[PDB]
């Protein structure tokens, strides 16, 4: 429902699978394949 | 043979006589299209005589008695009469062949229609859109085939070779098409149809291989698509199959046939192309053109032509088959006069039944209209029947073995002769181990530059009696300058183009020459489909030696040693003396060559020049623009010392200077129109300047060298050192598309300015420096070093900040995802259009663009990819695809043109709030001085809870919330 896409698109599974697949279609020429994934906010990232 | 095979042959004789030969004019031999259309089309006449030629061949393979000889002779001479009549139709227009030879304009083309009673012209040039390279090419192809089958002045031979030059440049010539209406929109717009290109390739092969393989490049790039404004044309069967067989890729032929079957084939034939509307009940019969808004109307109700199923029987006979389903499905023939099949031209959805057919595709019982019988289709029907019933063989209709195109051709071994320019050079080459022969020793074989070869062909085809002036000066690529030539009984070998072209900085770099040689060898190993083995003459000049002169360049040695080893350039190479290569070479014989501030007074300001060589040059633009070929008052002019400066910096090889001097002296690459024509030959558009849109002038069609060069100059807006970069990068892209075209997949509009900017950025982060000092060190790159940068740009090879770099690399290369354009077609059905930077991609485009067109692609890439910044664009690309992603779950449609940038930005404002809270430095987020998008957003990965595409999903949902008040999502 729209509210879920606005709030947390990723958790909802069906949509995430779509998001991850779209990430690859666009960017799998750059491919652990994890580079195309960002689950850390850059702060916990740039923490070390 | 008269027991049970002569009676059926006589039955087919009655068929051809009562359908085709009854209408042949005894004066001219031409065939009128129908009772209403009394004119004679070139292509229709050529195709309609195929049944007569096949019958004559049948009759002859069994001609022993007189009567049978009489019938065979009558049929063969009817074919000869028709072709001769078409010849005098073309011969009367020798002034048009000559004019089209140099200026390939639609107003200077051979007419398609001719008066069937006088071989004259019926309508004016302006009145039919006469440019149809396929008609002239099919005429030439079947003239070659009929002659090779035994069917017989030199003046008409000269005319035929001038026609070879006429159809020679068909890979870069816009056409009105096989359907003589240009593009689908139907506004008389000349367009490049693969049908014409393939037919021209077949005609040239049957009858210079450089333009042949240029046509081959067009075919590979365009297929399975027909042209720019056509997803698929059923006329492509005339290229991937009988009669051209111009595609040697079996997979490509199968894919084109499958596309035709899946998209155009219906219950009553195959539609010519999607949204054709030639005889649909929705068109205006008395209106010649088509408004862009009525092309939708033609969808799913296009007229199905039985003519194309004759092509599907012909292939199936040419290639053995149980496609006896294409036959037995042609029960849709008019009369069972007496019982004559009378193959119709097309079937149209009955008018009342438009809605049912639209909705339920290929299902309504259509009516036959148009020509009856379609003689072009009827002749192919009779020929296919003949061939299928055993009265004919593929080898009789095709004595030139055009059918054997699809067979894999083995790699060719390019014999190369390395020739020393001088004997000292030969001595150096030997100290290093390459045993060669000097150009003097190779006598009586005479080595000449490729310019001489191009000039020699200008004397081929000349009869001044009918005012025909040879062949236009065309640059001979590696393919042309790889055969040996027998000119006046002495063998002439010609060095490749890239050696004699020493007028731009590319030739000074020996690595460049190595790279050009490698590209030429890679092109040769793949594109040589000629009798003989190709021979590249590679003379080692004095410029190819090192600084001392007692040693050879390392790069040139290494290349020569690899060639001696058999492999260089993806090609197997045999090196040896040129004398050994005579017996196994394409020794073609050229028989036409046989004889028979303050103080504005610039009085004394150049006195400062009389040693840094940079400053000496710098002053020289003040003294050029302010004071270029003007005097210096020391027996010297501004141009002279700039040339002296150019030579000095070439000797010192400080490449920044050479480039600048070249830039202010307006040095231009001679084979640059070839580079642009090659890049456009592969269905890739080009844009030439820095990225804001007006400067970046797009190149949609080939351009002559003067225009191309002039377009480059005005795209720099006077800012020097990019106008040379445009040419150099264009050349490099041409070489890389000739050698590694996979690198150029998912790329359709090469932005040279964005490419240059991304090379500067890469030189800034690799060999870390300022972006500016890097923009200046990009000048100081060797031409081969810059080509390497471009390779690495394309392939994405590396020598927390990564994702910004990628977003930049892909955006500058204008790389789109696979299926991206078709996905954009899908959202345009939902929304009323997309808006990027205020420019609108309206949904009305889909009403005249089928999703798979390379004309809709261009429409999209002109509204989206125009974005200056490299990354903003790649984000706008994501926001479109997340719009595509969420359009499926969304069940409704919105009446707004969606502004993608906002979705990008709304995601931007959603990037500050989330990252600040998860808790990140406020200064960690930095806005862009060009796009206003946080740098960390670019650095973010696509997927994830904090991925950039997820933010756009949280943005598009928060964007269409006010447009779509309610969203019953799936
Ligand atoms: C169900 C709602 C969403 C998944 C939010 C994102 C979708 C849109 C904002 C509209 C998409 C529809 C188009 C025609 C583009």
């Amino acid at each position: 429902t729209r509210e879920i896409v606005i709030r947390d698109p990723y958790a909802l599974r069906p949509l995430r699978r779509l998001i991850d697949a779209y990430a690859f279609r666009i960017y799998g020429h750059w491919v652990n394949r994890a580079a195309l994934f960002e689950n850390t906010p850059k702060a916990v990232l740039l923490s070390l | 043979s008269r027991s049970n095979s002569g009676v059926r042959l006589d039955g087919y004789a009655r068929l051809v006589q009562q359908t085709i030969l009854c209408h042949q004019n005894p004066v001219t031999g031409l065939l009128p299209a129908s009772y209403d259309q009394k004119d004679a089309w070139v292509r229709d006449n050529v195709y309609s005589i195929l049944a007569v030629w096949g019958l004559g061949l049948a009759y002859r393979k069994n001609a022993d008695r007189d009567e049978d000889k009489a019938k065979a002779y009558e049929l063969e001479q009817s074919v000869v009469k028709l072709m001769r009549g078409l010849l005098h139709c073309m011969i009367r227009q020798v002034d048009k062949v000559e004019s089209f030879k140099y200026s390939q304009s639609t107003k200077d083309s051979l007419h398609a229609k001719y008066n069937t009673k006088t071989c004259a012209t019926v309508v004016g040039d302006d009145q039919w859109g006469h440019l149809q390279l396929d008609a002239t090419s099919v005429y030439l192809l079947f003239l070659a085939q009929m002659t090779a089958s035994g069917l017989h002045s030199l003046d008409e031979v000269n005319f035929i070779q001038n026609l070879v030059f006429y159809i020679e440049a068909a890979y870069k010539t816009a056409d009105f098409g096989i359907w003589e209406r240009g593009d689908k929109t139907n506004q008389g717009i000349s367009e490049l149809n693969a049908s014409s290109v393939g037919m021209a390739k077949a005609a040239l092969e049957a009858l210079l291989a450089d333009e042949v393989q240029h046509c081959q490049s067009i075919l590979n790039s365009l297929l399975p698509r027909a042209s720019t404004s056509k997803e698929v044309d059923a006329s492509l069967l005339s290229v991937v199959s009988f009669p051209a067989f111009a595609v040697e890729d079996s997979q490509l032929v199968e894919l084109t046939k499958q596309e035709i079957i899946t998209k155009l084939q219906g219950r009553y034939g195959c539609c010519r192309f999607l949204r054709d509307g030639y005889k649909t009940p929705k068109e205006d019969p008395n209106r010649l053109y088509y408004e862009p808004a009525e092309l939708k109307l033609f969808e799913n109700i296009e007229c199905e032509w039985p003519l194309f199923w004759t092509y599907f029987i012909l292939d199936g006979v040419f290639s053995g088959n149980a496609e006896q389903v294409q036959e037995y499905k042609e029960a849709l023939e008019a009369v069972l006069k007496n019982g004559v099949p009378l193959l119709p031209e097309l079937y149209s959805v009955p008018p009342d039944r438009v809605d049912e057919e639209y909705q339920n595709p290929h299902t309504v019982d259509r009516v036959p209209m148009g020509k009856l019988p379609h003689m072009w289709g009827q002749s192919l029907y009779i020929l296919g029947s003949l061939m299928a019933e055993g009265f004919l063989a593929p080898g009789e209709i095709d004595p030139l073995n055009r059918r054997f195109s699809t067979v894999p051709k083995p790699d060719v071994v390019v014999q190369v002769s390395i020739l020393a320019e001088t004997e000292e050079i030969k001595t150096i080459l030997k100290d290093k181990g390459i045993y060669v022969e000097t150009i003097a020793e190779v006598y009586p074989i005479r080595v000449q530059p490729a310019r001489i070869l191009s000039h020699i062909y200008s004397s081929l085809g000349c009869n001044n009696r009918m005012k025909l002036s040879g062949r236009p000066y065309r640059h001979m690529g590696v393919l042309g300058t790889s055969k040996l030539y027998d000119i006046r009984k002495t063998i002439f070998t010609f060095t490749p183009q890239f050696i004699d072209q020493q007028q731009f900085y590319l030739a000074l770099d020996n690595k460049m020459i190595v790279e050009m040689l490698r590209t030429d060898l890679s092109y040769l190993c793949s594109r040589w489909r000629m009798t003989g083995q190709p021979t590249i003459t590679f003379p080692i000049s004095h410029s190819m030696l090192d600084e001392d002169g007692t040693s050879l360049n390392s790069s040139i040695l290494a290349a020569l040693r690899k060639m001696q080893d058999g492999y260089f350039g993806g090609a197997r190479v045999q090196t040896g003396k040129l004398s050994e290569f005579l017996t196994t070479s394409c020794c073609t014989h050229l028989s036409f060559m046989d004889p028979g501030s303050g103080e504005v007074d610039f009085k004394a300001l150049v006195l400062q020049l009389k040693e840094q060589a940079d400053i000496l040059y710098m002053l020289y633009t003040m003294k050029g623009p302010d004071w270029t070929e003007l005097y210096n008052e020391r027996s010297a002019t501004v141009r002279e010392l700039l040339t002296e400066l150019y030579g000095k910096v070439g000797e010192i090889r400080h490449w920044g200077l050479i480039r600048y001097i070249s830039g202010i002296l307006r040095k231009k690459v001679e084979a640059l129109d070839e580079a642009c024509t090659d890049l456009l030959s592969h269905q890739k558009h080009l844009t030439v300047g820095l990225p804001p849109e007006p400067r970046e002038k797009t190149i949609s069609a080939p351009l002559p060298y003067e225009a191309l060069t002039q377009l480059i100059d005005e795209a720099s807006e006077g800012d020097m050192s990019i106008s040379i970069l445009t040419q150099e990068i264009m050349v490099y892209l041409a070489m890389y598309m000739r050698t590694q075209p996979g690198l150029f997949a998912e790329m359709f509009r090469l932005r040279i300015g964005l490419i240059i900017q991304v090379m500067a950025t890469e030189l800034a982060h690799s060999l870390r420096c300022s972006a500016e000092e890097a923009t200046e060190g990009l000048m100081n790159l060797s031409p081969s070093a810059m080509k390497n940068l471009l390779h690495h740009i394309l392939s994405g090879k590396e020598f927390q900040g990564q994702w910004q770099r990628r977003r930049r690399l892909d955006g500058a290369l204008n790389r789109v995802p696979v299926g991206f354009y078709q996905k954009v077609w899908k959202v345009l059905q939902k929304c009323h259009g997309l808006s990027v930077e205020g420019f609108v991609l309206p949904s009305s485009t889909t009403r005249e663009m089928t999703p798979g067109e390379i004309k809709f692609s261009v429409h999209v890439e002109s509204v989206l990819n125009r974005v200056p910044q490299p990354e903003y664009r790649q984000l706008l690309v994501e926001a479109i695809l997340v719009l595509t992603m969420l359009a499926d779950i969304e069940i409704h449609s919105i009446g707004s043109i969606i502004a993608v940038e906002k979705i990008v930005h709304i995601a931007n404002d959603l990037f500050l709030q989330e990252q600040k809270t998860l808790g990140a430095d406020d200064t960690m987020l930095a806005k862009d001085p060009a796009s206003g998008i946080c740098t960390l957003l670019y650095d973010s990965a696509p997927s994830g809870r904090f991925g950039t595409m997820t933010y756009l999903s949280k943005a598009a949902a928060t964007y269409v919330q006010e447009f779509l008040p309610h969203s019953i999502c799936a």
